[PDB]
């Protein structure tokens, strides 16, 4: 029972109806991710091969990060005037780093499981999934506290620098994405084939996830001032990118991953 | 939804309206918040409102077809707590709606008679509200008052002093 | 020809003469560190043992960090009214992290050179010396830019929070010091004795430099408000701690290190 | 270095002094910056000065032996750009120096006749200057004016309006 208006039965959404057309997608993402997480947790009971049991925690954290992305996209439309100002610049980076570091963990597991070596343990894959996200949670919990306590708050910064800081904060997850892309591109020289479909899954996912980023960040930095699309196409395009990245993660990665790690 | 519908109107049981009073040569004030100047909330899609200190800026003398910039500088209050309302002053009927930016520059409701010639924005850093009057029209000489809404009843308790721009042929 | 007064032949230093009594020590530190760096660079020509040639870059970076500490102590008395406000919260953390990460690098080299293993290469010891400082240079170049550009600048912060952020920024180098202390304490169980004197050297240095910290940070947080010693004993005690930490590094560590790695 | 040494003084070729002019009932304004009210910079170690708006605060009526807090609020200028001086006003001689906090609360030159009873500090956040007049003295009724120095000649271009604190037995 939450709308996107001025205040208390006031003028409705302008420019575009980027309200329920993202809220319903977020709700569907939450429901499907809950069901998928339940199925993936029940998957631990029936799996007998320990070669792929190692990546199960990394996929679990990817599912948790995608659930966080959907839940943030739920709280990414009310604009920067409530107490939801801190979350939009901390949780976004944290969950993006979590997801792309899980991708990097899976890529490293493929590298060390395709060229004759042995897959890392649960501890090692979990540690490498969270370690690349440690720098981002540090950077985000630094930015958010430094602004909401020391400097001038979020709700009094100009929009010309209120979304440039988004790029400034996400340069690290951009580097994480670039590292994942380079690793899964370098996976090409590999004799074993039973894990190469996972590598091509990572390659397709990161190519799509660098294409969604090569425009949207560039759009907010360049075109919205020229297209007169700010700050009205400022937040809705970010929520659109968030929800479609969450959906491409849940659909073009987790469904095919569950297809090649099927239930028998 | 043409000109002024009301303060009677046979659509009262779908919204809530307010009432205002105005001493001559001064900014108006609300009388009481919340089938029979005035104010009337409506639901036309196109912006439906018809009829501690705020100061406005602008003194240019530009010929018709040119460009001018309006401003509304204010302080002593929380800029990111309510919605501003540019309103134009015309003799006779009185006040008419102009762009009504809200929250943090996320609701750009350019008025029906000015949509395309007025650009509005909300800068909460210096606590200022601007207006771009490019492509000036000769039949647009009026006083653009600056206000801040209460929101729930669309009442504007805070008001400015306007600016008498006299663009004409 | 630089004094510490009000402005342009005005009232001189109040409370205490913490001016030239630190400037002369800083100048002596600069001169002795320059001579020591020249000697330590000429030291590379005559050493033939590759067992200790690995730690030469780490000691070189320790010397550079100590030189930076002395140079910063030179610019740590003019107080936060000039353009030297940014450096006081970036260079201090960066150089402390550099020095203590060099100490951690030497400690790890001792760990892996006492219990029968082989000393790391130049690449590995330098990489582990700079890796622990990477997080601090990131955290400091985030803090400084976030303050001087986005939030309120340094010269309009209240002193009650203008030196608490010192602790907030230096928690990471505190953890680096704690890790160095724990590693050099764990070096006790070791059969080889030709490197255990270096371990006890690091132990003594870190014990002195954790005693130098258990009071001064505690002093700024607790006693100066009660002793009516702020912001008069705010900056001079920081510069005193800085210059005596630089001196205990250059004398309690580098001098004995050159004593047991002597020139023949 | 007792009371008022000067505006003749047999130490002219060791420092530089200034001159002042004061309308009655008003804060003084410097006349010209840089062996023969007035001013005299000296080198006694103890604070040697003898003879865009600033407002002061304080209205308590405290019995002798009690405590009271003074204040000086100002804006419209760079607080962290120069030095500022508390100065007390007495009939007859005129103005006398009080604590003279500078930079960012890093130079507390409390006055010789008040050292131990007055605590000064500079707060650059809200751009305010405070004074703690604890342990009140009966023979200390005066007007404490708020100023801001120029530094190179110890001229105080900016001035306040004082505060008529009348603590007495």
């Amino acid at each position: 029972c939450i709308e996107s208006t001025g205040d208390y039965f006031l003028l409705c959404d302008a420019e575009g109806p980027w309200g329920i057309i993202l809220e319903s997608l977020a709700i569907l993402g939450i429901v499907v991710t809950i069901l998928l997480l339940l199925a993936f947790l029940f998957l631990m009971r029936k799996i007998q091969d320990c070669s792929q049991w190692n990546v199960l925690p990394t996929q679990l954290l990817f599912l948790l990060s995608v659930l966080g992305l959907f839940g943030l996209a739920f709280a990414f439309i009310i604009e920067l005037n409530q107490q939801t100002a801190p979350v939009r610049y901390f949780l976004f980076g944290v969950l993006f780093a979590l997801c792309f570091s899980c991708l990097l963990a899976h890529a490293s597991n493929l590298v060390k499981l395709v060229r004759g070596c042995v897959s890392f343990s649960w501890t090692t894959i979990l540690c490498i999934a969270i370690g690349c996200s440690l720098l981002q949670i540090i950077i985000a919990t630094e930015y958010v506290t430094l602004i909401m306590t020391r400097g001038m708050m979020f709700v009094n910064m100009t929009p010309c620098q209120l979304n440039v800081d988004f790029v400034v904060l996400l340069v690290y997850v951009l580097f994480l994405m670039a590292l994942t892309f380079f690793v899964s591109k370098a996976t090409f020289c590999g004799p074993c084939e039973n894990w190469k479909q996972h590598g091509r899954l990572i390659f397709i996912t990161v190519l799509f996830s660098i294409i969604i980023w090569v425009v949207w960040i560039s759009m907010l930095l360049r075109g919205n001032p020229q297209f007169q699309r700010q700050p009205q196409w400022d937040d809705p395009v970010v929520c659109i990118a968030l929800v479609t990245n969450a959906w491409v993660f849940l659909l073009l990665y987790i469904v095919p991953e569950l297809c090649i790690l099927y239930r028998s | 939804f043409a000109s002024s519908e009301l303060c009677q109107g046979d659509s009262l049981r779908s919204y809530y309206a307010s009432w205002y009073q105005q001493k001559p040569g001064q900014a108006p004030v609300l009388v009481i918040y919340g089938n029979t100047y005035c104010n009337s909330r409506d639901s036309s899609g196109n912006p439906p409102v018809v009829f501690v200190q705020l100061v406005e800026s602008g003194g240019g003398l530009v010929h018709p077809g040119g460009s001018l910039r309006l401003s509304c500088a204010a302080s002593g209050f929380t800029f990111r707590s309510h919605s501003m309302n540019w309103v134009r002053q015309a003799p006779g009927k009185g006040l008419e709606w102009v762009s009504s930016i809200s929250s943090d520059s996320t609701y750009t409701y350019y008025a029906d008679s000015v949509k395309g010639r007025f650009t509005i924005s909300r800068d909460n850093a210096k606590n200022s509200l601007y207006l771009q009057m490019n492509s000036l029209r000769a039949e647009d000489t009026a006083v653009y008052y600056c206000a801040r809404s209460g929101g729930q009843w669309k009442y504007y308790d805070y008001w400015g002093q306007g600016t008498l721009v006299t663009v004409s042929s």
